[PDB]
C-alpha cells in the first residue's frame, strides 16, 4: 500500500523577460515567435532578456517596510509575489494555509544585488543581510504565509529550479509536507554573471538562444521567476483540485569529470534521462515532446542532440518522432527559473492539447546527427501524440553548468472520479454574484478592471465559473465590491463601474469589519401578500416555514395562508417568515453575535437565539395577539417623523415606541389621534392601519388573561446574546416568561435607545430579517448621529420576495464582512484562470 | 389538516406502464413539493421524482429516461407513469409532501404495492398467485415458477377456498 | 450518488435501554441536509429528524439527532414499545436524494430454542420463511 | 518543547542527558549540526555521554523541576533503550526558521561472514 504516489500540478506562476507575468502570456510570446532580447536596462547600473517589473514589489500587501523592501533582493521578492500568484492559479486562499505542512523549495544563487556600502540615507542596516542571505529566499515565504514544513533555498545553477522540484516531490512522497511551493527566481541585479560568461565567450552578441539551430553563437542570459504548486495526486483529487499535469518521474545527476567544471557530458545526460523514465516506469516512446535544456551553445547543442537522439531517438517505435524545443529560443536563459518555465511551457501545451512550439531561426545545426530523422523541431504548433496508454507526456530538462543536471516527466493529469455535487442553496435565477477584495481601494478597483479586460478578451466563460472562482478560490481582503449579473456581458459593465468609480445597479462597495452582525427582528408592518413564496423552493426555508404551520393551528387553527390581514393571523405570519429568514441566513453562513427585536419582533428573536422553541415562540405570538384582537375598536397608533421630546394634551394619548432621532409612534384614543393628525395636516404623521393602541394602557385589560394563557412556556438559556428593548441590556433567556411577555405589550418600545448601545459596544452589521425594510432607514440614522460606519441590511422587499433579492443580501453582507459560506450558496463550480491578485508595486532598487 | 391517498393498478405485466396517482386533502398543493417515493420489499426507499404545483419537475437520473410526473391543479392531484416496467420495479411506492426541492417529507401516502410479474392469476393447491392468499402463517415465498407458496385457505383473486384439514 | 451506510445491522435492545443508531455518508453532507425516519412495519416512514439535529413537530424529545460530515447519529434516551422498529437516514444534499438501507430495532430476550419447522426462537440468526417477532414472546419462526 | 518530548513519559529509564557542542567550539552555523552529530558519534565509540562545558548555574527561565533532564556535567554512562539500542537527538535549528532533528542509532550486530 505504499509507492512512488504520482505528484500533482495544482497551480503555477510566472514572471518572465519579453513582459510575460502570467502563464497565458507566456503562451502568447511563444506562439507569435516573438523574442525577448533588448538591451540592458540603464536603471540597473550595469544585450539580454530582462524583467518587466523586475524591482516592483508590493511591499505593504505583505507588511513589509520601504526600508526592509529596500533591502530585499529584488529575487527574494520575485519569489514572493509569484509564489502567491501559484496559490491563487493553484485556487488556493493563502490563509487556509497558515500552520500547514505545505514546504517550500526555492532554487535560486546570488546575482550581485546590494554589492556596495549602504548609502547611509538609504537606511538598510539591519535589514540588508536578511534580505540577501540564499535561506531567506525560502524562509520569508513561510514566515509571511505561516507555512510549517520544510523550507530550503538550493543552488545548482541552471538545473535550480528543477532540482528544487525534484527534492519537493520527494518531501511529498514522504510524509515531509502535504503540499509544496517549488520554483526558482533569479533578477540579474549587478553585471558579475554577464561579465563571465562574456568573458568566456559564451554569450551571443545578439542576446538570444539559437537551440538547435545553425545560427548558434552562443546563448542569451535571462532572469524571471517561476513556480508551481505540487501535491500527492490522492490528496488533490479528494480536495477536487483542478490538476495541470503530473511529475510522473523526475531524476537528478552529475556530469563529474567532465573536461572543464562547466563542460557538458552527453553520458551524464543519458543517464539522467532514464532514470526519469524508469522512476515514471515510461520508455520514450511514450513522450511525444522534449522541451530541452536548449542554450544555443555551438558544442552544447550537439550534445544536448546526441543524447536525445541515443535516448528518445531509439525505438520510437509506433510512436513517430519526437518533438523537440526550448522555451530559451523565445525569453533567453532564466538561470534558477529555466528548469520551471520549460515546466511551464509545456504545461500550457497539455492545456491546449498541442505540442507548444519553439523560435526556430535558420537552418538545424550541421553538428547534429539528424540522418534518423526520428527527432523534429516544433517548428509551429503541433499535434501532441498521446502515447499507447493514450496519454500524453513531455520530458523537461535542465544541464547546471555546475554540473548537476535533471529530467522530470511531465504527464496529462488523470481523468477525475465524477462525485455527487453538492446542491445549490436558493433557486436558480441566471444572476451570479461576483464578489471582488483587496488591500486597498486602488487595488480593489484594479482588480476590477482586470476581471473585465479578462472576461471581454475571453467570452464564454461561465459565468457560475467566474462566481465560485472568486468566492472560493481568492482571499477576502479589506476593500471589497460585489457585482451582480446574469451574463457575461452584464458583468463587464458593472467591474468596469467599479473599476471608474460609478454608482450603477447590480453593484455594492464596502468595508469588511471586525465587529459582530446584530439581527434585528421588527415586526411592524413587513408584511405583503405573496412574501418569501419564491422561496419555499429552498428546503432550509420552506422545512422552517413547515413546522411553524405544525405548531399555529394546534394553537390557532392556520398554516402557510400565502397560497394566494389582521392582527392576531398577521403577527403568526411575520413570525414565520422572520424565524425562517434567520435560519436562512444562518445556512448561508451568517451567525449572528446579538438578537434585538421590535415588540412582538422580540419573540421571533427569542426563538432565533434559543431562549423559546419554535412551540412556545408561537403560542406567544399566537395568544399574544389574539388578546389584542380583544381590545380593538377604541385606541390606534401613528408615525410622527421628528424625535420625541418635541412630542412629549395626556390622558388620550402617549409615545408608545421610539425608533430613531426622527421617528416616534405615538398611541391612545382613536379620535383623539385624528385630532393630532389633522392637527399636522399643517408634520409628516400617518396612522397605522390598526383598530387598537398597544404599549398604551389598553392593554391591562388582557393583563392576567395573556399571564395565564403562557403559564406553560419554558424560557430556556440563549444560545445568542439576547438584547432585551425593554431592560435596555442583555437579558438571560430564561427571564423570558409571559410576564416578560405581557410587560412587552404594555411598555414603551425604546428601540432608539437599543441601536444607540449596540452601537456603543461596537457591533459592525445591523441585518434587518424582515420580509420589507421597516426599521432600517431609523437604524440607519441613529448610526448617522452617532458618526457610526456600522453597516445597515435587508433581506427581503415588497417585489422582490425572490432569491435574487437573498442574494443580493448575501453579495451585500459579505461586502461588509459578513461570512456567507459561499460553498453553501453557490454549490461547488470550478476553477476558472482569473487575473492574480493586483500588486501594487513600487520600484525598490539599491 | 393534510392527508394523502393514492390509488393505481398493482399488478402489472413486464414491458407496460405503471400508473398511479396521489390525492392532496387540506394542504397547500402551491408551494410544496409533491414527490414519488418507492421502496423495493424489505430493502431502502429511492426517490423517483418531484413536481411542484407550476409543473416543474426534477426526476431522479437513475429512472428518468421511463418516468413522468404531472399535476393537476383544479383536481389538487398528482401522479407518477412509469415506462417499460420489469421485476426491479416490483416495489412499495409512496407519495409524499417535500418541504422545498429534493427535501426531507412529513406528510405520506398510505402506500401503493405495485408488483410487475407474468403470471396469470392461478389458485392455490392446499396440501397461487396474485398474493393475498389467507389461512404461525409464514409470509409467501416465489419459487423459480413465478406462483407463491405458503384451515380455511381463501385466494381471493381465484375465487378459491380449499378450506381443508 | 452518494451512498448512506447504516450501523449497526440490527440492533436488539429493551424497553428502557438507550439506542444509539448511526449513519456513515460516502461523501460529506451540510447537516442542513440530512433526515432520520421511523418505520413501523406495513405502514409508510414517519419524519423525526430533519436538517441532521431538529426535531419534527410531534416527535418526543427523547430522539435526539446528532453528527457531522460523514458520520451522522440518531439516539433515543429511553426505548418505549412503540418505538421498536425501522430506521432510515436521508440525505438530501447530493443531487440524487439518497437514504440508508434501515437497522432495525428488535426485542432483546432470554434465549430460547427452536423447538421443517424452527417453532418460537431467539435469537432469530439460524442456520426459507421466518415469522416477525411475535408479540407476547417476542421469539421468530423459520421454514425451509 | 524538549521537557514536552523527551521529558514526558520517561518511565523508569532516567532523566534524558543534554548538552551542546556549541559550548566548546560555539556556533559553527552551516556544519553546528554535523558537528553535533560528529560529538554523538564520539561517544557511540566509547559507549559514553559526550560532556558538555557546562558553566555557572542552571539557567533560572526553566522549569526543571520534573527532574527528567539533566546537563550533561562530565562523562556519563549511556544507557541503551529497552531495545538495547543506544540512541540521540540532534537538533539545529535555522534562523531563517528551518529546523531539523535527527535521532543518530548505535551501529547494528553485523553478520558474521567467514573471512578470506
Amino acid at each position: 500500500e505504499l509507492e512512488s504516489e504520482p505528484i500533482a500540478i495544482v497551480g503555477m506562476a510566472c514572471r518572465l523577460p519579453g513582459e510575460v507575468d502570467s502563464p497565458e502570456r507566456l503562451w502568447e510570446l511563444i506562439t507569435s515567435g516573438r523574442d525577448s532580447a533588448a538591451e540592458v536596462p540603464d536603471d540597473r547600473g550595469w544585450h539580454g532578456n530582462f524583467m518587466a517589473g523586475a524591482g516592483d514589489f508590493d511591499a505593504a500587501f505583505f507588511g513589509i517596510s520601504p526600508r526592509e523592501a529596500l533591502a530585499m533582493d529584488p529575487q527574494q521578492r520575485q519569489a514572493l509575489e509569484t509564489t502567491w500568484e501559484a496559490l491563487e492559479s493553484a485556487g488556493i486562499p493563502p490563509e487556509t494555509l497558515r500552520g500547514s505542512d505545505t514546504g517550500v523549495f526555492v532554487g535560486m544563487s546570488h546575482q550581485g544585488y546590494a554589492t556596495g556600502r549602504p548609502r547611509p540615507e538609504d537606511g538598510v542596516d539591519g535589514y540588508l543581510l536578511t534580505g540577501n542571505t540564499a535561506s531567506v529566499a525560502s524562509g520569508r515565504i513561510a514566515y509571511v504565509l505561516g507555512l510549517e514544513g520544510p523550507a530550503l533555498t538550493v543552488d545548482t545553477a541552471c538545473s535550480s529550479s528543477l532540482v528544487a522540484l525534484h527534492t519537493a516531490c520527494g518531501s511529498l512522497r514522504d510524509g515531509d509536507c502535504g503540499l509544496a511551493v517549488a520554483g526558482g527566481v533569479s533578477v540579474m541585479a549587478g553585471p558579475e554573471v554577464f561579465t563571465e560568461f562574456s568573458r568566456q565567450g559564451a554569450l551571443s552578441p545578439d542576446g538570444r538562444c539559437k537551440p538547435f539551430s545553425d545560427e548558434a553563437d552562443g546563448f542569451g542570459l535571462g532572469e524571471g521567476s517561476a513556480f508551481v504548486v505540487l501535491q500527492r495526486l490522492s490528496d488533490a483529487r479528494r480536495e477536487g483540485r483542478r490538476v495541470l499535469g503530473v511529475v510522473a518521474g523526475s531524476a537528478v545527476n552529475q556530469d563529474g569529470a567532465s573536461n572543464g567544471l562547466s563542460a557538458p557530458s552527453g553520458v551524464a545526460q543519458q543517464r539522467v534521462i532514464r532514470r526519469a523514465w524508469a522512476r515514471a516506469g515510461i520508455t520514450g516512446a511514450d513522450v511525444a515532446v522534449v522541451e530541452a535544456h536548449g542554450t544555443g551553445t555551438r558544442l552544447g547543442d550537439p550534445v544536448e542532440a546526441s543524447a536525445l537522439l541515443a535516448t528518445y531517438g531509439k525505438s520510437r517505435g509506433s510512436s513517430g518522432p519526437v518533438l523537440l524545443g526550448s522555451v530559451k529560443s523565445n525569453i533567453g536563459h532564466a538561470q534558477a527559473a529555466a528548469g520551471v518555465a520549460g515546466v511551464i511551457k509545456v504545461l500550457l501545451g497539455l492545456e491546449r492539447g498541442v505540442v507548444p512550439p519553439m523560435l526556430c531561426r535558420g537552418e538545424r545545426s550541421g553538428l547534429i546527427d539528424w540522418s534518423s530523422g526520428e527527432i523534429e523541431l516544433a517548428d509551429g504548433v503541433r499535434e501532441w501524440s498521446p502515447a499507447a496508454d493514450g496519454v500524453r507526456r513531455a520530458g523537461v530538462s535542465a544541464f547546471g553548468v555546475s554540473g548537476t543536471n535533471a529530467h522530470v516527466i511531465i504527464a496529462e493529469p488523470p481523468e477525475p472520479e465524477p462525485v455527487p455535487q453538492p446542491r445549490r442553496m436558493l433557486p436558480a435565477t441566471g444572476v451570479v454574484p461576483v464578489v471582488l477584495s483587496a488591500r486597498t481601494g486602488a487595488a480593489l478597483r484594479a482588480q476590477a478592471g482586470r476581471l473585465a479586460d479578462h472576461l471581454a478578451a475571453h467570452p464564454g466563460i461561465a459565468p457560475a465559473d467566474v462566481s465560485w472562482t472568486m468566492a472560493r478560490a481568492r482571499q477576502h481582503f479589506e476593500e471589497r465590491a460585489a457585482v451582480l449579473a446574469a451574463d457575461t456581458a452584464e458583468a463587464v459593465h458593472r467591474l468596469r463601474a467599479v473599476a471608474d468609480g460609478a454608482v450603477v445597479p447590480g453593484v455594492v462597495t464596502g468595508s469588511a469589519s471586525d465587529g459582530g452582525s446584530v439581527f434585528v427582528f421588527p415586526g411592524q408592518g413587513a408584511q405583503w401578500e405573496g412574501m418569501a413564496r419564491e422561496l419555499l423552493p429552498v428546503p432550509v426555508f420552506a422545512e422552517s416555514i413547515a413546522e411553524c404551520d405544525a405548531v399555529l393551528s394546534e394553537v390557532a387553527g392556520f398554516s402557510v395562508s400565502e397560497v394566494l390581514e389582521r392582527v392576531d393571523v398577521v403577527q403568526p405570519v411575520l413570525f414565520a417568515v422572520m424565524v425562517s429568514l434567520a435560519r436562512l441566513w444562518r445556512a448561508c453562513g451568517a451567525v449572528p453575535s446579538a438578537v434585538i427585536g421590535h415588540s412582538q419582533g422580540e419573540i421571533a428573536a427569542a426563538v432565533v437565539a434559543g431562549a423559546l422553541s419554535l412551540e412556545d415562540g408561537m403560542r406567544v405570538v399566537a395568544r399574544r395577539s389574539r388578546a389584542v384582537r380583544a381590545v380593538a375598536g377604541r385606541g390606534s397608533m401613528l408615525s410622527v417623523r421628528g424625535g420625541r421630546s418635541d412630542v412629549e394634551w395626556t390622558g388620550r394619548l402617549e409615545v408608545a415606541a421610539v425608533n430613531g432621532p426622527d421617528a416616534v409612534v405615538v398611541a391612545g384614543d382613536a379620535q383623539a389621534a385624528r385630532e393630532f393628525l389633522e392637527y399636522c395636516e399643517g408634520i409628516r404623521a400617518r396612522a397605522i392601519p390598526v383598530d387598537y393602541a398597544s404599549h398604551t394602557a389598553h392593554v391591562e385589560p388582557v393583563r392576567d388573561e395573556l399571564v395565564q394563557a403562557l403559564a406553560g412556556i419554558t424560557p430556556r438559556r440563549a444560545e445568542v446574546p439576547f438584547f432585551s428593548t425593554l431592560t435596555g441590556d442583555f437579558l438571560d433567556g430564561t427571564e423570558l416568561d409571559a410576564g416578560y411577555w405581557y410587560r412587552n405589550l404594555r411598555h414603551p418600545v425604546e428601540f432608539h435607545s437599543a441601536v444607540q448601545a449596540l452601537t456603543d459596544q461596537g457591533y459592525a452589521t445591523f441585518i434587518e430579517v424582515s420580509p420589507h425594510p421597516v426599521l432600517a432607514s431609523s437604524v440607519q440614522e441613529t448610526l448617522d448621529d452617532a458618526e457610526s460606519d456600522a453597516a445597515v441590511l435587508g433581506t427581503l422587499e415588497r417585489d422582490a420576495g425572490d432569491a435574487d433579492r437573498f442574494l443580493t443580501a448575501l453579495a451585500d453582507a459579505h461586502t461588509r464582512g459578513v461570512a456567507v459560506d459561499w460553498e453553501a450558496v453557490l454549490g461547488r463550480a470550478g476553477l476558472v484562470d482569473l487575473p492574480g491578485y493586483p500588486f501594487q508595486g513600487k520600484r525598490f532598487w539599491l | 389538516q393534510v392527508q394523502l391517498q393514492q390509488w393505481g393498478a398493482g399488478l402489472l405485466k413486464p414491458s407496460e406502464t405503471l400508473s398511479l396517482t396521489c390525492a392532496v386533502y387540506g394542504g397547500s398543493f402551491s408551494g410544496y413539493y409533491w414527490s414519488w417515493i418507492r421502496q423495493p420489499p424489505g430493502k431502502g426507499l429511492e426517490w423517483i421524482g418531484e413536481i411542484n404545483h407550476s409543473g416543474s419537475t426534477n426526476y431522479n437520473p437513475s429512472l428518468k429516461s421511463r418516468v413522468t410526473i404531472s399535476v393537476d391543479t383544479s383536481k389538487n392531484q398528482f401522479s407518477l407513469k412509469l415506462s417499460s416496467v420489469t421485476a426491479a420495479d416490483t416495489a412499495v411506492y409512496y407519495c409524499a409532501r417535500g418541504r422545498g426541492s429534493s427535501s426531507s417529507f412529513d406528510y405520506w401516502g398510505q402506500g401503493t404495492l405495485v408488483t410487475v410479474s407474468s403470471a396469470s392469476t392461478k389458485g392455490p393447491s392446499v396440501f397461487y398467485f396474485p398474493e393475498p392468499v389467507t389461512v404461525h402463517t409464514f409470509p409467501a415465498v416465489l419459487q423459480s415458477s413465478g406462483l407463491y407458496s405458503l384451515c380455511n385457505v381463501n385466494h381471493k383473486p381465484s375465487n378459491t377456498k380449499v378450506d381443508k384439514k | 450518488e452518494t451512498t448512506l451506510t447504516q450501523s449497526p445491522g440490527t440492533l436488539s435492545l429493551s424497553p428502557g435501554e438507550r439506542a444509539t443508531l448511526s449513519c456513515r455518508a460516502s461523501q460529506s453532507v451540510s447537516s442542513y441536509y440530512l433526515a432520520w425516519y421511523q418505520q413501523k412495519p406495513g405502514q409508510a416512514p414517519r419524519l423525526l429528524m430533519y436538517g441532521a439535529s431538529n426535531r419534527a413537530t410531534g416527535i418526543p424529545d427523547r430522539f435526539s439527532g446528532s453528527g457531522s460530515g460523514t458520520d451522522f447519529t440518531l439516539t433515543i434516551a429511553r426505548l418505549e414499545p412503540e418505538d421498536f422498529a425501522v430506521y432510515f437516514c436521508q440525505q438530501y444534499g447530493t443531487s440524487p436524494q439518497t437514504f440508508g438501507q434501515g437497522t432495525n430495532v428488535e426485542i432483546k430476550r432470554t434465549v430460547a430454542a427452536p423447538s421443517c419447522l424452527l417453532n418460537n426462537f431467539y435469537p432469530r440468526e439460524a442456520k426459507e420463511s421466518v415469522t416477525e417477532q411475535d408479540s407476547k414472546d417476542s421469539t421468530y419462526s423459520l421454514s425451509s
